[PDB]
Parts: C-alpha cells; sequence; structure tokens
C-alpha cells in the first residue's frame, strides 16, 4: 500500500520561508493536495492539484510536485499560520495521507527535553501490575518522538503517549507510558525511554534491582 | 454558503455499530461525492470511503471493507456512515467531507482527482464499555532538583483534578493529559519538580479528586531507599 512521508516537525521564525516536504514513490506522475489543520478545528484545502489555490487561500501557499517529493512553501510566515499540514494523494482511487507536519513559528529559542524514567512502585507491583513512566519536560517546540526499548531491543506493544501540551512557562511537555506484566519487569536487565528531539536523541535508563 | 454539518457526539461499547450523520447544503446535493476521513486523538487523518449521492455507489478503504457501510438520502441532503464489529481504536473525530473528485470506483467515466475542499465540523466517538469508576493513585517516588509525582490510574470517566499539599504547592508542578487505554479507561501522571534538598524535610502528597465518582483519594510521595 502507498505510502507519503512528511517530516514529522518544521520551525521557522515569523516572516521567513517554510518548507514541507512529502515524499513517494513517482509521486511526480500523482496529483498532490495540502490540508492545513489548525488546533481544534477542521482541516482545510490550501493547495489542490500539486499548485492550485482554491479561492481566499492566500498566495503566499504555493506547491510544488515533481520527481518524487511534493512540496509546500509559505512564504513570509505568520503566527496564525502555526498548525498541522497533511499531503494527500491517491492510489488506486483510495485516499492517501501523509502523517503529518507540525509547523511551529519559533516565538523563543530552541529548548532541549528534560527526561526523568519512573519505575514501577513497589506499590503496583506488590498489586502485580508494573507501569514505566517517562515524563518528559521543558522543549521546545513541541514535537517529540518517544522509543522504548527492552534492554536493546524495541518495545512496541503496551506503549502510549500523550500529545505534547503547554506549560506554565510557554514550554511544552509530554508522558509515555509502558504497561507491562511484573514478570516482563524482573526479566530484563534495563528498560530504556529514548525521546528525539529536533534531531538528538535524550535517554534515560531504569533497572529493576 | 457550502456547510456540513454532523450529528452530535457518541460513546459506544466494542462489539456494537455507531452511526453518524452529514446533512449538505448550499449546493445541488447529487452533484457532488461525500467522504468520511477520521483522527484518532492527537493521530493523523485516516480516510474511510466515500459515497456518490447520484447512484449510491461506494468505494471504502481497504481497511474497513466489510466494517463500514455509507447510504445517502437524497430528499434530506444527507449521507449516513455506521461502523460496526467497534474496537477501542476506533475512538476518533470522524469528518464528513465533501470529494470534488471524479472516482471510477462509483461510476464516473472518466477518473478525476481534486481533493476534500468542505470539512464538517466532526463527530467525537469513544469506543469503551467502561462505567464510572475511582481512580487508584500510585506513588512516583523521587531518588540539584528531584522530580516526583503520582499516577492517577484507571478511572472513567474524564475529568481528575489533581492538586499538591492542599493546593499549597503550584510551582514546578503539570498535571498531563489523560490517555485512553485500549481497556477503556482513562490514565494521567502529575509531575512536581523539587529542590532535592527538601526530600529528607518536606512532606508531599497529591490529593485526586474524581467527581464523577465521588472519590478523593490522598496519597504520599515518600523519597526512596537508595540513592
Ligand atoms: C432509474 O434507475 C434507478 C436505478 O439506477 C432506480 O432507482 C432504484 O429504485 C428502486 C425502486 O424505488 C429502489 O429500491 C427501493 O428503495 C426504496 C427506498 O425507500 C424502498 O422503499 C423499496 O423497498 C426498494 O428497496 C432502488 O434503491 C433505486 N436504486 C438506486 C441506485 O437508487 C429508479 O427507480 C429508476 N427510475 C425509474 C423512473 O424507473
Amino acid at each position: 500500500s502507498y505510502e507519503l512521508i512528511q517530516p514529522p516537525s518544521v520551525s521557522v521564525s515569523p516572516g521567513q520561508t517554510a518548507s514541507i516536504t512529502c515524499s513517494g514513490d513517482k509521486l511526480g506522475k500523482k496529483y498532490t493536495c495540502w490540508y492545513q489543520q489548525k488546533p481544534g478545528q477542521s482541516p482545510v484545502l490550501v493547495i489542490y492539484q500539486d499548485n492550485k489555490r482554491p479561492s481566499g487561500i492566500p498566495e503566499r501557499f504555493s506547491g510544488s510536485n515533481s520527481g518524487n517529493t511534493a512540496t509546500l512553501t509559505i512564504s513570509g510566515t505568520q503566527a496564525m499560520d502555526e498548525a498541522d499540514y497533511y499531503c494527500q494523494a491517491w492510489d488506486s482511487s483510495a485516499v492517501v495521507f501523509g502523517g503529518g507536519t507540525k509547523l511551529t513559528v519559533l516565538g523563543q529559542p530552541k529548548a532541549a527535553p528534560s527526561v526523568t524514567l519512573f519505575p514501577p512502585s513497589s506499590e503496583e507491583l506488590q498489586a502485580n501490575k508494573a507501569t514505566l513512566v517517562c515524563l518528559i519536560s521543558d522543549f521546545y517546540p513541541g514535537a517529540v518522538t518517544v522509543a522504548w526499548k527492552a534492554d536493546s531491543s524495541p518495545v512496541k506493544a503496551g506503549v502510549e503517549t500523550t500529545t505534547p501540551s503547554k506549560q506554565s512557562n510557554n514550554k511544552y511537555a509530554a508522558s509515555s507510558y509502558l504497561s507491562l506484566t511484573p514478570e516482563q519487569w524482573k526479566s530484563h536487565r534495563s528498560y530504556s525511554c529514548q525521546v528525539t528531539h529536533e534531531g538528538s536523541t535524550v535517554e534515560k535508563t531504569v533497572a529493576p534491582t | 454558503q457550502v456547510q456540513l454539518v454532523q450529528s452530535g457526539a457518541e460513546v459506544s461499547k466494542p462489539g456494537a455499530s455507531v452511526k453518524v450523520s452529514c446533512k449538505a447544503s448550499g449546493y445541488s446535493f447529487t452533484s457532488q461525492s461525500l467522504g468520511w476521513v477520521r483522527q484518532a486523538p492527537g493521530q493523523g487523518l485516516e480516510w474511510m470511503g466515500i459515497i456518490n449521492p447520484s447512484g449510491g455507489i461506494t468505494n471504502y478503504a481497504h481497511k474497513f471493507q466489510g466494517r463500514v457501510t455509507m447510504t445517502r438520502d437524497t430528499s434530506t441532503s444527507t449521507v449516513y456512515m455506521e461502523l460496526s464489529s467497534l474496537r477501542s481504536e476506533d475512538t476518533a473525530l470522524y469528518y464528513c467531507v465533501r470529494d470534488l473528485s471524479h472516482y471510477n470506483e462509483v461510476g464516473h467515466d472518466r477518473a478525476y482527482y481534486y481533493g476534500m475542499d468542505i470539512w464538517g465540523q466532526g463527530t467525537t466517538v469513544t469506543v469503551s464499555s467502561a462505567s464510572t469508576k475511582g481512580p487508584s493513585v500510585f506513588p512516583l517516588a523521587p531518588s540539584g532538583t528531584a522530580a516526583l509525582g503520582c499516577l492517577v490510574k484507571d478511572y472513567f470517566p474524564e475529568p481528575v483534578t489533581v492538586s499538591w499539599n492542599s493546593g499549597a504547592l503550584t510551582s514546578g508542578v503539570h498535571t498531563f493529559p489523560a490517555v485512553l487505554q485500549s481497556s477503556g479507561l482513562y490514565s494521567l501522571s502529575s509531575v512536581v519538580t523539587v529542590p532535592s534538598s527538601s526530600l529528607g524535610t518536606q512532606t508531599y502528597i497529591c490529593n485526586v479528586n474524581h467527581k464523577p465518582s465521588n472519590t478523593k483519594v490522598d496519597k504520599r510521595v515518600e523519597p526512596k531507599s537508595c540513592h
């Protein structure tokens, strides 16, 4: 099944030019769309047929589709342009969406995340349950990806992560939980929480000892 | 004056079915195809399918074949989406969309790709069989500044309020949004960063309050044994 690859986050400053790419096998052969979803409202069509703007869409928004990549370009970005952007194409009449790109208009310098990894409390282990809590705080822009590791092997099941929310200091925070059996907890030497933020990874590690 | 208005929010049990409607207006109902796009909380957009009101032919995404039925009533300018055998991962915001494209799969001679130009406000669908349940609270003990908190686990339905030391401690406190587990119950965490020098002298108690179940629990977060 066809797939479109978008970067999860893209940052610019007010008045700068933002460029969001979307990659797919021979994407230049197909028609592409771009949708803008602001927090709390429905998506809005900003670009259709690779480079056409619906009436009422500002001319700052432009699109291009060539080779294997489609690109949405926003010149002179304003604060109101902060939103999630989705590319969209078709694979045998079936609509396909990209993963989405969070666009951030930087209102403060970037900040690396602070990562704290909590082992299961003895009160939870005594209740025949076990939950790992990875808390991420004080980062900006508000976009992180969390990856759990059993020793050195990735864990996929039992992982639940919240969307980054704003703190009182205008910075962002997020949480991720790894639920497993108490026996899964003792059977491994260590568990790891990897938080990648703006291309660099910060990881913490806990052990049953 | 083209607009799509959708039905109200729904809560459904796993295994059952849910039917959402969408009323179109501002244009001739039979002239454009209508489809459904859903979005799990915090996730991306996921297309479900479309129906051509002129003829009633449908085209569903492969993931939903056998589970979804889309119908239309031209007299009322309304389309419907029925999803059956509901599972927890069907909890999402369901968007009604107008697709100006022409698909061969719904009777058009020449396929033509345009896009979805009008979106409804969306219909929230929650899948869980849980009833009102008070939360259990577990401590996130700490070992310069130290991080401590408490885990508010398996409650229903949102929301839960969390304060620290009966509201006396507010600086550095962050209560995270809740996450819906596959069990159908909500869970969140509340953290507070404190100075390490206080851990032997200052007691830390988080106060949870679940109004739907009249549950108030106070949990003391002691430091751990080791360093
Ligand atoms: C022109 O052709 C269309 C088919 O392309 C005919 O539409 C079909 O009409 C039948 C009879 O009305 C529909 O079945 C009935 O639906 C009603 C809905 O209330 C129900 O009460 C009946 O028990 C029966 O199921 C059928 O759904 C419909 N097909 C489509 C695709 O819409 C139409 O009748 C033809 N026109 C003339 C003048 O013959």
